[PDB]
C-alpha cells in the first residue's frame, strides 16, 4: 500500500495535488485527455510550499 | 559520495541476492531499498564525461518500481530488474569514470564531477545505505575527523631511490668508505663498504648509518628484518657523483656486527632492536634508522689474510648490507601496495582515455614523484579518487 | 553449480547466525530458507563418489523443518540446528570432492558427478539464495557471457622456464653474448651479458631484446620493476644447449642503459615506459617486451680499466639484468597465485584419494604444463574445479 | 568472548547501517538487536584496565532504547545513535586492551580480565549475535572439538635460524664440505658446497640433506621450489663453529642434481617430488626434507677445467643451492604471516602500556622465541590474544 | 567541548549580566538557560583530578532553581546567584585542569578527562549556548571538516634555528663565503657573507639563497621585508662546524643588490617580490625563499678601496642582510604568538602540578621541539588543549 | 553596506547560537530577524563577479522560513538551518569579493558591485540588525 500511495492518490479525480501560480502567462497545454487545460507535469524551478 | 557507494552497494547486492527461483524474505528489504532508489532517481536527468576522449552522455530515469507480490522469484522479475540493474550500472560506471579523472587544487576532497555534486543533495539522500567497506567507513571516519587506518599489505611508502654515499673517496676510487641503498616498494636495502675493512680505523669498527625518512606515519608494522642485502653483494661498475668517471665495487660480504635499527617518531626512539633479526614490529613510526657496523675479523685462516692486506691494492672489499621489508601495516593515508588495485584502475582510467595532465597529480600518474612530494592537497585527490576506484571495483570487476 | 553454493552458503550462515541466545530477528529470514532447503531436500536420494579410493556414500534426506517460534534461541533449537547442519555439511562436502575429481574433454563447464547433475533440476531451483563470493558472481556473469574479472595477488601467469640464448657463441665459449632469463610464477628476471663488454659493437652498444607471450590477456597490472637482475650476478656454470659441455659464466654488472619495457596487445603497443623504475602500471596486456642495452662506459677508472681489454681473455663478463614482478592483476580466465589456496585444495583432494590421470588435466596436476597449454577446455574445466573449490573452502575449512 | 564479539559485531554494524536517509527496512533487524544489547547492558558496571600504564577506568551503562517508528532515518536518530555506539566503543575497546595484555600458565583459554570474567556469564548471553569472522568461526568450532583451519599467506612458521653445518672440515678451512641454510619467516634457502667439488667423492657425485621439523602441522601448501639459492651465492666471510676463527666462501654455482623434495608427516612420505621446480603443492606435512647432490661436471671448456684443479689450492668453490617458499597454507593452530596485522596490534598494545614480562610469552614478544618453543599453553594464549586482536581489529581501525 | 564551552559562557555572562539593581528584561534569556543548565546538571556526580599532583576533587550538585519573579534584582538574588556561579567556576576550572593536562597519541581530539568524557553525552547536550569565540567557532567548524582561519598576531611559526653554511671554507678561515641565519618567532634575518667582496666571482657578483620551509601553510600575511639584517652586522667570533675551532666575522654591511622574495606553495611561485621593502603580502605560501646578492661596487673613494684588496688578507669582510617578520597571518592549524596566553596558560598548569612527560608533548612543553616535529596528532592535541585553554581562560582570568 | 554587515551578523550568529540541543529562549530574538531576512531575500536575483578571473555567478533565493515552535533545538532544525546559512554565507561571500576588488574615482564611498548597489535599497532596509564592530 505504501509504494501505491501516489498511484491511487493521483488518479482520483476528486482532488488535484497543488497549484502553480506564475504571475506570467504561461500557455494553455495541449492534451489528449481534456483538450486543452492548464495541467502541470512537474513542480520544478519554483516554490514547493 | 555516500549515495554513490549506496547506489553501487545495492546494485551489486541485487545482481547477488535477486536471482531465479530465491525465496523473497532473503530479498524482502533489498527491493524496499532499491524501490526507494527508483522512486528517488526519477525525474532526473544527468550528464557525465566531457574531459579529454571521455565522451559525453546523457542520463534519463523513467522507470517501474519491481513487483512486492511473489514468494519465489521467477524469471520476469529477474529479466526486469537485469534491464534497471544494467542501466543503473553503466550510469554509475560513468560517473566513477567522470569522478576518478578530474582533480583540484583548492579542495581536493569535494565532489568534482557534475553528476556528483548533483547526488550530493538531500533529495537523494535517501538513496543511502550501509557503509561497509574500508574506503567508505574511513571517509566517513574522516568526514568527521577521527581516526581512521588503512591497512596494507607491503605498502608502496618508500619512492624509488637507488643511490650511493661515499664518506671516504678519491679520483683514483681505490680506496672508498660509504653507504649505498635501495628503497623500493616497501623494501630497503642498504649495504656499508669499506675497501680497508677497517684497517686503520679506531678498535678496527667502522660505523655506517642509514636514516630513511618517511612521508606518512606508519603504525602496527610487521617487518621482515634480514641482514646481507643480496642486491650489493656482486660485484659491478658504477657511475660516480658527477656521472663523469665509473668506479669498481668487488664485495665480499661480513656479517652485520652491532645492528641498532630504531624507528623514530618526532626523533623520539618509539622502538629499538640491537640485533635481532627475523620478523619484527614498530609500532608507530615515521623514520627508519639503520645503525650497523664493520669489524675486522681479529683471527683469519689463510684463505681470509689474503684478501685484506695493510698496504693498497685492494681486490676485495669489505661489505656489510641488511635488508628490511615492510610486510603489512597500518597507514592513518591512502597509499598504494600489492594487494589492492586502486592505482591501477585509476592509471587505467586516465590513461585509457588520454587525459591532459592536471595541477595537482604528476604526469602520467607517476607513483614515485607522487609519493616523493607527497602533499595534503593531494592526499586529499588520492583519497577521493581511491574510493570512487574502490565503488567501480565493487561494480565493474 | 548455484544450488550447491547456495547449500554452502545456508550452512555457513547457519552455522554462523544461529546461535544459542541470539535473537529471533537475527534469524527470522535465515530460517525460512533453511527450511525451504530442508523441504526441498527430503524424498530425495544421492549417490557420491566412486572413482579412485573416494567411498561410495549414499545420502538420503529425512529432516523436520526447524520452529519458527522463539524470541531468543535456547539451546535445544541450537543442538537439533547443529545436527541438520552437521549431516548437510557432510552431504555438500561429498558432493564437491565427487565434482572436483572428475573432468570431461568435451563440455567441461557443465556437472560431471551424478549428485550435480541431479541437483541442476528446476525442483532444486527453489534452494537457490544470494550468490555474492566473486567465483559464483563470475560463474553466473559467464553464465550469460558478460565480462569478468578475477583479481590476483602474484598470479602464476608465468610457466617455469629457466633458460638461455647465445646470439654470439663458440666451441670455446669464452666470447659469448646473448640473453638468460627466469620466468616463474609472476616473475621475469631477464639478463643479457656480453664478453666483449661492446668494444666492436658499433657505438660501444650492444640492444638486448626479451619478449614474454602470454597465455591469458592480463588487465590493470601493477608491476614493479626494477633493473639489476640478482640471480644472474654471480658466476655459475652451465650446461651448453645440447647439454655437451659446459661454459662458465663471470658476471661484472652494469646499469641497463635506455630500458624500454612495451606492454602489446595483438601486436600493438598499449604502454610504454622509458627508463623508469619503481612500480609501473599496465592496463590491458599479453605479451610484455623488454628492450635493455648494454653500452660501454667511455670514462673508466684504473680500476675498471683492467677489466674489459681489447684483447680475447676477459675474466669479467659483462651482464645487464631487469626484474620485473606483477604484484596484482585481474584476468578474465581463473589461475593460480599467492593469495587463494584453490589450486592446492584440488591437488589434495585428487592426490588424496589416488586418482588415476584422465584426459584434459596434466599428470599430478603440474601447473607449469597446465599454463604452458592452457587449452580453452582446460580453462572451463579448471574454472569448473575452481569454483567448487570455493564452494568446499566456505564450508570445510 | 562470544559476547565481546556479538558486541563489536553489532557496533561495527551500527557504524554501517544506521547512517542519515536510510530507509528502516534496512536497518530493522539490527535496531532489534541494539535495543537487546542496551537492555542487557544497562545496570551493569564494568572495571577495566590496572595492568602497567592501562589506566583503571570504570563504566556504567544507563542509556535508553533507540526509537523503531521512523520510515527513513533523520539526523536526530543518527546523532542519538553515534552517542551510543561511542560510549559503547570505548567500553569493548578498554576490554580489547584489558584481555590482550593478560595471559595465564594454567587455562590460558579462559578470560582473564574482570570485564570479560563477567561477561561469560548467562545474563550476557542475550547479547550475542552472528558469528561470521574466521576467528571467531574456529573459537566456537575449537570450543566443541572440531577440526579448524586458518588460511594464512605466508605463514611465519619458521624460527629464524641462520646457520651451517660442515661434513667435512679441518682447522686450516681450505678444503670444507656441508650445508648452509636460512630458514626465515616462510622462506628455505639452502645450499650445500664442496670444495673439491666431488674429485674424490664416489662416482663424482656428493650427495647434500636438510631436514627441516615445523612446530605445527600444515594443510594444503603451496610452495614456490626454486633451484639456485641467491643469499648463499656470493663471497663471504664466516665465523667458525666456536666462533674463533674466519674462514672464507668463494661460490661458483652448479645446478642442483638429483633434487627430492619430500613432505613427511610423523615420518611417512605424503608428497614427493623429484627434479620439479616451479610451484608445488604440499596436502598434509609437518617435515620438510630436502635431498639435493653435487654432480661434478664430466665435460668442461677450458674456461671451467682451470677452476677445479685435482690439487690443494681451490680459489673457486662448489655450490649448490635451493629456494622452497610458502606461498600459502593452512595451519590448525595460529600463527603470524604478512597478510593479517594481529600479532602488530598485540605487540602495540603490549608495547604501549609497558607492560612487565609474564609468564607465558617470551619478553618483548619475540616471535622467533615464540614459535621456537611454541607449546600448548603458549598456543592457547596465542589463539585468545589474537581473537581478541581480531575483535578489536573490527572495531578499531 | 561544546557543553563546557557553554557553561563557561553561561557562567561569564551570569557574573557579567546578573547585578545588582539591573532590569529584569536584560537577564531575562539568560536565567531560563542558566535553570535549564541547573535542571540538566542535578543528580550528577563527577571526578575531577588524579594524574601528577592535581588534587582528585568529587563534584555533587543539588541546587535549587533561580527566581523568575523580580523587576529589577535585589540584593538577595544576587547572593545565591554568586554562590551558585562560585561552585559551577570552581567545577569547570577543575574539568578544564583536568583536561588541559591529559593526551593521547591514538585521537587526540577526543575528550581523555572522565569528567569531559561524562559532558559528552546528549544528556547533557541541553546545556548548550551560543558558540561564538574563535576557538569554539574554528572547533565546530573542524568538526564538520570545513575551512577554518586562526589569525594570529606575530605567529611562533619558526623554531629556534641560528646556525651559518660555509660556501667557500677552509681550515685557515680567513676566505669564507656562505650565508648566516636566526629564525626566531616570526623574524628571519638572514646575512650572505664574501671575504673577497666578490673579487674573484664572475662578473663581480656573488649570488645568495636561502630558503626556509614552514610547517603549516600561512594564508595572507603582511610581512615587513627590511635590509640590512641587524644581528649579523657587527664583529664575532664564531664555532666552526665540528665544534672544534673559532673563527673571526668583521663585517662591513653592502646594501642587498637584487633581491627576489619568492613565497612558494607547493613549488609554485604564489607571490614574488623584486627589489621591493617595506611592506610586503603572502597570500598564501608554506616556504619562503630568499635570493639578494653580494656585487661588488665598481666606483669606490679612497676610504672604501683600502678595505677590499686584490691580495688575501682581509681585515674588512663584505656581509649583506636581510630581515623578514610576519606581523600577522591567518594559519588553519593552531600555534603560538605574542597575542595570546593560551600556551603560558597550558604551561603554567603543567608545571604547576608536577605532571611526567606523556607520550605526544615534548618534555617541558617545548615550543621549538613542538614546531619543529608538528605531527597531526600533535596538533590535535595541541588544539584541543588550547581550546579548552580559551575556556578557562573565559573563566578564570 | 548597513544590510551587509546586518547580513553577516546574522549568518555569524546563526552559525554560532542555532547549534543543537541549546534552549529556544536563547534563539528566538534571533530566529524572528534570520525569517526577516528570509521574507526580504525571497523573490530577489544577484549577480556576482566579472572583474578579472572572478566568475560570474547568478544568486536565485527561494527558502522556507524556520520554525519557531520548539522548546530545545534538534538536528533536523540544525541541518536545515545549516543549509540556509550555507547559501547565504556562500552569497555574501562573494559579494564581498565582488565590492573589494572595485573602485572609483569619483565617489569611492558608494557601492560598486552591482550587488551592494541593489542591496542599497530600502526594500532591503528590513534586513538591518546591530552595528558592533
Ligand atoms: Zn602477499
Amino acid at each position: 500500500i505504501a509504494m501505491n500511495m501516489e498511484q491511487i492518490e493521483r488518479a482520483s479525480d476528486k482532488i488535484a495535488q497543488g497549484v502553480i501560480i506564475a504571475y506570467r502567462d504561461m500557455q494553455l497545454e495541449r492534451d489528449e485527455m481534456y483538450g486543452y487545460v492548464n495541467i502541470a507535469r512537474n513542480l520544478d524551478g519554483f516554490q514547493q510550499i | 559520495m555516500d549515495v554513490l557507494y549506496s547506489l553501487s552497494k545495492t546494485l551489486k547486492d541485487a545482481r547477488d541476492k535477486i536471482v531465479e527461483g530465491t525465496l523473497y524474505s532473503n530479498v524482502s528489504d533489498l527491493i524496499q531499498q532499491f524501490n526507494q532508489m527508483i522512486i528517488t532517481m526519477n525525474g532526473n536527468e544527468f550528464q557525465t564525461g566531457g574531459i579529454g576522449n571521455l565522451p559525453i552522455r546523457n542520463w534519463n530515469f523513467n522507470f517501474g518500481l519491481l513487483g512486492t507480490t511473489l514468494l519465489n522469484l521467477d524469471a520476469n522479475y529477474v529479466e526486469t530488474a537485469r534491464n534497471t540493474i544494467d542501466y543503473f550500472v553503466d550510469f554509475v560506471d560513468n560517473v566513477c569514470m567522470d569522478e576518478m579523472v578530474r582533480e583540484s587544487q583548492r579542495n581536493g576532497i569535494a565532489p568534482q564531477s557534475d553528476s556528483l555534486r548533483k547526488l550530493s543533495a538531500i533529495k537523494f539522500k535517501r538513496i543511502n545505505f550501509d557503509n561497509s567497506s574500508e574506503y567508505i567507513e574511513n571517509w566517513n571516519l574522516q568526514n568527521r575527523r577521527q581516526r581512521t587506518g588503512f591497512t596494507f599489505h607491503k605498502p608502496n611508502i618508500f619512492p624509488y631511490s637507488a643511490s650511493f654515499t661515499l664518506n671516504r673517496s678519491q679520483p683514483a676510487h681505490d680506496n672508498l668508505m660509504g653507504t649505498m641503498w635501495l628503497n623500493a616498494g616497501s623494501e630497503i636495502q642498504v649495504a656499508g663498504f669499506d675497501y680497508s675493512c677497517a684497517i686503520n680505523a679506531p678498535a678496527n669498527i667502522q660505523q655506517f648509518e642509514h636514516i630513511v625518512p618517511l612521508r606518512r606515519v606508519l603504525t602496527t608494522a610487521t617487518i621482515t628484518l634480514l641482514p646481507d642485502a643480496e642486491r650489493f653483494s656482486f660485484p659491478r661498475v658504477i657511475n660516480s657523483a658527477d656521472g663523469a668517471t665509473t668506479w669498481f665495487f668487488n664485495p665480499v660480504i661480513l656479517r652485520p656486527n652491532n645492528v641498532e635499527v630504531e624507528f623514530l617518531l618526532n626523533g623520539q626512539i618509539i622502538n629499538t632492536y640491537q640485533a635481532r633479526f627475523g620478523t619484527i614490529v614498530a609500532r608507530n613510526f615515521d623514520t627508519i634508522r639503520l645503525s650497523f657496523q664493520l669489524m675486522r675479523p681479529p683471527n683469519m685462516t689463510p684463505a681470509v689474510a689474503v684478501l685484506f692486506p695493510n698496504a693498497q691494492p685492494f681486490e676485495h672489499h669489505a661489505t656489510v648490507g641488511l635488508t628490511l621489508r615492510i610486510e603489512s601495516a597500518v597507514c592513518e593515508s591512502v597509499l598504494a601496495d600489492a594487494s589492492e588495485t586502486l592505482l591501477a584502475n585509476v592509471t587505467s582510467v586516465r590513461q585509457e582515455y588520454a587525459i591532459p595532465v592536471g595541477p595537482v597529480f604528476p604526469p602520467g600518474m607517476n607513483w614515485t614523484d607522487l609519493i616523493t612530494n607527497y602533499s595534503p592537497s593531494r592526499e586529499d585527490n588520492l583519497q577521493r579518487v581511491f574510493t570512487v576506484a574502490s565503488i567501480r571495483s565493487m561494480l565493474i570487476k
